[PDB]
């Protein structure tokens, strides 16, 4: 099992501003086999009702996919995107910076 | 559209 | 060269743990319209894009056919895959698979596609010819010629050369707006206060189709590489895509710079520069 | 989805002759011409793949285009005479199943190269005897009419082939009920031969 | 003679019944298609499976049912018969690149009741003299006559060995009684050989006629004999005369 390791990316669908509602993207892709795993907690490891595209594979073989949830922001927020997997000695974390 | 595979077709 | 269409299979034997599971997705060049989960208790062909959805029974029933059946065969072939490598019963074992045609910027057939992985890794897959194949190893060989016994490179031949763009050249003209819409990016470049040294320029590319894109940043009409960091291309949720380089070099003397931005949906390459 | 064109097909010994097919397919695996005679079941003719193949082969030569098939017989001998399926399997299905066309029922009919019509009478040969009356040796041109009467049973006809001596025959049969059935009258209302052997 | 092989390759029941129907590939094919062709109706795909392994599906009805064996033969079971059944149903095996090979059939007749059927009585008549002397040619007549269903095969043999040369048996059979749909059945074949030849005494002819009737355990209730499968003859020596 020739296995490959999940990236991943946080940001936002729209560009970030802290009064109007948006939506948190995280894509994990790269990765092998297709077992995966992945969250958007507010640090507080929740966030339910968060939905995702289907399963499917680049040129590489690589495994990719996106989760997402319709989230407000501000100074006070934190959100982030938590990643486990089979490849990971534990779950890989992410901040969600403003930019990038 | 998808093909079909015929008979004799698996790996 | 144009447009694409490619389907994307999986057959996945979980360890040891009951039938193989069956999954196919259709895509038109980014889009997706299709998909099949062997996984219910009656699988069935789902629309994914809104103009595959005016398709009719008959339409819907040839594809949930195919796959019902690949679903059945695929089994025997992980049954034989594991056999040629000797694996075991429990028992992980992958075989995905991606065909297609490509269309030019005319509307015909460019090149044709058939590769085939197991459990991650390159195994027997269509010469550009559309008539020879490319084995792996001696077990993917054993594939080729079951394969050139049952004549499948002269049938995907017929396939790619004729139903495929077929259906791409229909698809394309329902789907027109979205497919054919090409949507150009809102850039900019911005920069946090605490960084490192000076403005954390960051060269942006959002809300535009298809995925094609370039950036790269320049000492008046340059390519860096070393200089700049960046950034692989995302989805933006909503069929739009998004990409960024920058720049955030120890030495800064802030307005003197370019980002040389060009995508099909540009009357121009972008040259771009920030005021505060 | 697979129509054949001449249903039926009535040919004279040595006339050419094509043998339609349509088809609509989604797209197409291939098509196939079969021949099948009385009774067994189909043979393997051709299978053609591509719009603009054709296959040889012998008298029968096959052809492929985007709408249909044909199958040109040239110079059809006697022995041609079966009926032709045509069949196809379609990229949109999976399998190697064939949907056919209804079917097209060719009969040649012989050349007779020299005629002499003549109507004899046999004797059967346990004791008793039921004669049987056989009008025999006629050319291509004459056919036997059924009677309208019940107790009068006329065949149809048919070519006995000498292969042995490179002579064909064709050939009725016709028995009844004694009185009022002697056979120099048995195939009375078929339009026969002005010079047909009556002997005595 | 394709490959593959299917029996049985006849049979008669009554209404309301069920039979089936087997098949065996084309040794190194895995597959088994069966199709149905109605008397003068097209081909139309039944039902197919590859190794196990039901792999398709015609209009095979409700009623209808068939398997394929761990070794590869295929068995069709046809319940409940009804009189639009009859008709012949030819197994075929695909394969590999892939044409489709077919077997010789099997021709289904489905009965109101049997009572109906009879063997088929069989004459030969000589060839007359008025012919030989005319053309020296020598036609014997087989006369194959009162028989049902529509199931016979004639077939000539010369000194104990069948000939194919100066034989023509007609294509159809013929109503005794139009007038009657089970109307009992005639069929007649011409023999034809030289004078001579008929004119040797040491020549044996006989004429064959196959019948395809009643099947071995089947419940005979009517006066006569049973009407099960059987071969009749009839048959003559040359005259030299």
């Amino acid at each position: 099992m020739i296995q490959r390791t999940p990236k991943i990316q946080v940001y936002s669908r729209h560009p970030a501003e802290n009064g109007k509602s948006n939506f948190l993207n995280c894509y994990v892709s790269g990765f092998h086999p297709s077992d995966i795993e992945v969250d958007l907690l507010k640090n507080g490891e929740r966030i339910e009702k968060v939905e995702h595209s289907d399963l499917s594979f680049s040129k590489d073989w690589s495994f990719y996919l996106l989760y997402y949830t319709e989230f407000t922001p501000t100074e006070k927020d934190e959100y982030a995107c938590r990643v486990n997997h089979v490849t990971l000695s534990q779950p890989k974390i992410v901040k969600w910076d403003r930019d990038m | 559209h998808p093909v079909g595979e015929a008979d004799y077709f698996e790996y | 060269g144009s447009h694409s269409m490619r389907y994307f299979y999986t057959a996945m034997s979980r360890p040891g743990r009951g039938e193989p599971r069956f999954i196919a997705v259709g895509y038109v060049d980014d889009t997706q319209f299709v998909r099949f989960d062997s996984d219910a208790a009656s699988p069935r062909t789902e629309p994914r894009a809104p103009w595959i959805e005016q398709e009719g029974p008959e339409y819907w029933d040839r594809n949930t056919q195919i796959f019902k059946t690949n679903t059945q065969t695929y089994r025997e072939s992980l049954r034989n895959l594991r056999g040629y490598y000797n694996q075991s019963e429990a028992g992980s074992h992958i075989i995905q698979r991606m065909y297609g045609c490509d269309l030019g910027p005319d509307g015909r057939l460019l090149r044709g596609h058939d590769q085939s992985a197991y459990d991650g890794k390159d195994y027997i897959a269509l010469n550009e010819d559309l008539s020879s194949w490319t084995a792996a190893d001696t077990a993917a060989q054993i594939t080729q010629r079951k394969w050139e016994a049952a004549r499948v490179a002269e049938q995907l031949r017929a396939y790619l050369e004729g139903l495929c763009v077929e259906w791409l050249r229909r698809y394309l003209e329902n789907g027109k707006e979205t497919l054919q819409r090409a949507d150009p990016p809102k850039t900019h470049v911005t920069h946090h206060p605490v960084s490192d040294h000076e403005a954390t320029l960051r060269c942006w590319a959002l809300g535009f189709y298809p995925a094609e894109i370039t950036l790269t940043w320049q000492r008046d009409g340059e390519d860096q590489t070393q200089d700049t960091e960046l950034v692989e291309t995302r989805p933006a949720g909503d069929r739009t895509f998004q990409k960024w380089a920058a720049v955030v070099v120890p030495s800064g003397e802030e307005q003197r710079y370019t980002c040389h931005v060009q995508h099909e949906g540009l009357p121009k390459p972008l040259t771009l520069r920030w005021e505060p | 989805q697979v129509t054949q064109s001449p249903e039926a097909l009535r040919l004279q010994e040595g006339e050419s002759s094509s043998l339609n097919c349509s088809y609509t397919v989604s797209g197409l695996r291939g098509l196939f011409w079969y021949r099948q005679d009385p009774g067994k079941g189909p043979e393997f003719l051709f299978t053609l793949y591509s719009a603009g193949e054709e296959k040889e082969k012998e008298r029968l030569k096959a052809t492929l285009t985007k709408k249909e098939s044909f199958l040109h017989i040239t110079a059809p001998k006697p022995e041609d005479s079966a009926t032709y399926l045509c069949a196809v399997q379609d990229l949109g299905t999976s399998g190697s199943r064939l949907t056919f066309g209804e079917g097209t029922q060719l009969t040649v009919n012989p050349n007779i190269q020299n005629p002499d019509p003549a109507v004899y009478q046999l004797r059967d040969s346990k004791s008793s005897d039921k004669s049987v009356c056989l009008f025999t040796d006629f050319d291509s041109q004459t056919n036997v009419s059924q009677s309208k009467d019940s107790d009068v049973y006329i065949t149809d006809k048919c070519v006995l082939d000498m292969r042995s001596m490179d002579f064909k025959s064709n050939s009725a049969v016709a028995w009844s009920n004694k009185s009022d059935f002697a056979c120099a009258n048995a195939f009375n209302n078929s339009i026969i031969p002005e010079d047909t052997f009556f002997p005595s | 003679d394709s490959g593959v092989t299917q029996t049985p390759k006849h049979l008669i029941t009554a209404t309301g019944q069920r039979v089936t129907l087997r098949c065996s590939p084309r040794s190194g094919d895995l597959s088994v298609y069966w199709y149905q062709q109605s008397l003068d109706q097209g081909l139309q795909f039944l039902i197919a499976y590859y190794n196990g392994e039901e792999r398709a599906k015609g209009n095979i009805l409700e009623r209808f049912s068939a398997q394929q064996f761990p070794d590869l033969h295929s068995e069709l079971n046809l319940s409940s018969l009804e009189l639009g059944d009859s008709a012949l149903y030819f197994c075929a095996s695909s394969a590999r690149s892939g044409e489709l090979f077919f077997g010789e059939g099997s021709r289904l007749t489905v009965l109101e009741d049997l009572k109906n059927v009879f063997p088929p009585e069989v004459a030969v008549f000589e060839p007359s003299e008025a012919e030989i002397s005319h053309t020296q040619k020598a036609t014997l007549v087989c006369l194959a006559t009162g028989f049902y269903p529509d199931h016979v095969e004639l077939s000539w043999w010369v000194n104990g060995k069948e000939v194919h040369s100066g034989v023509c048996t007609d294509p159809q059979p013929l109503k005794e009684q139009p007038a009657l749909n089970d109307s009992r059945y005639a069929l007649s074949s011409r023999l034809r050989v030289s004078a001579t030849f008929w004119q040797n005494p040491r020549n044996h002819f006989r004429c064959q006629v196959q019948f395809y009737g009643l099947s071995e355990n089947d419940e005979w209730t009517q006066d006569r004999a049973k009407p099960v499968t059987q071969i009749v003859s009839a048959e003559a020596w040359g005259r030299a005369d």
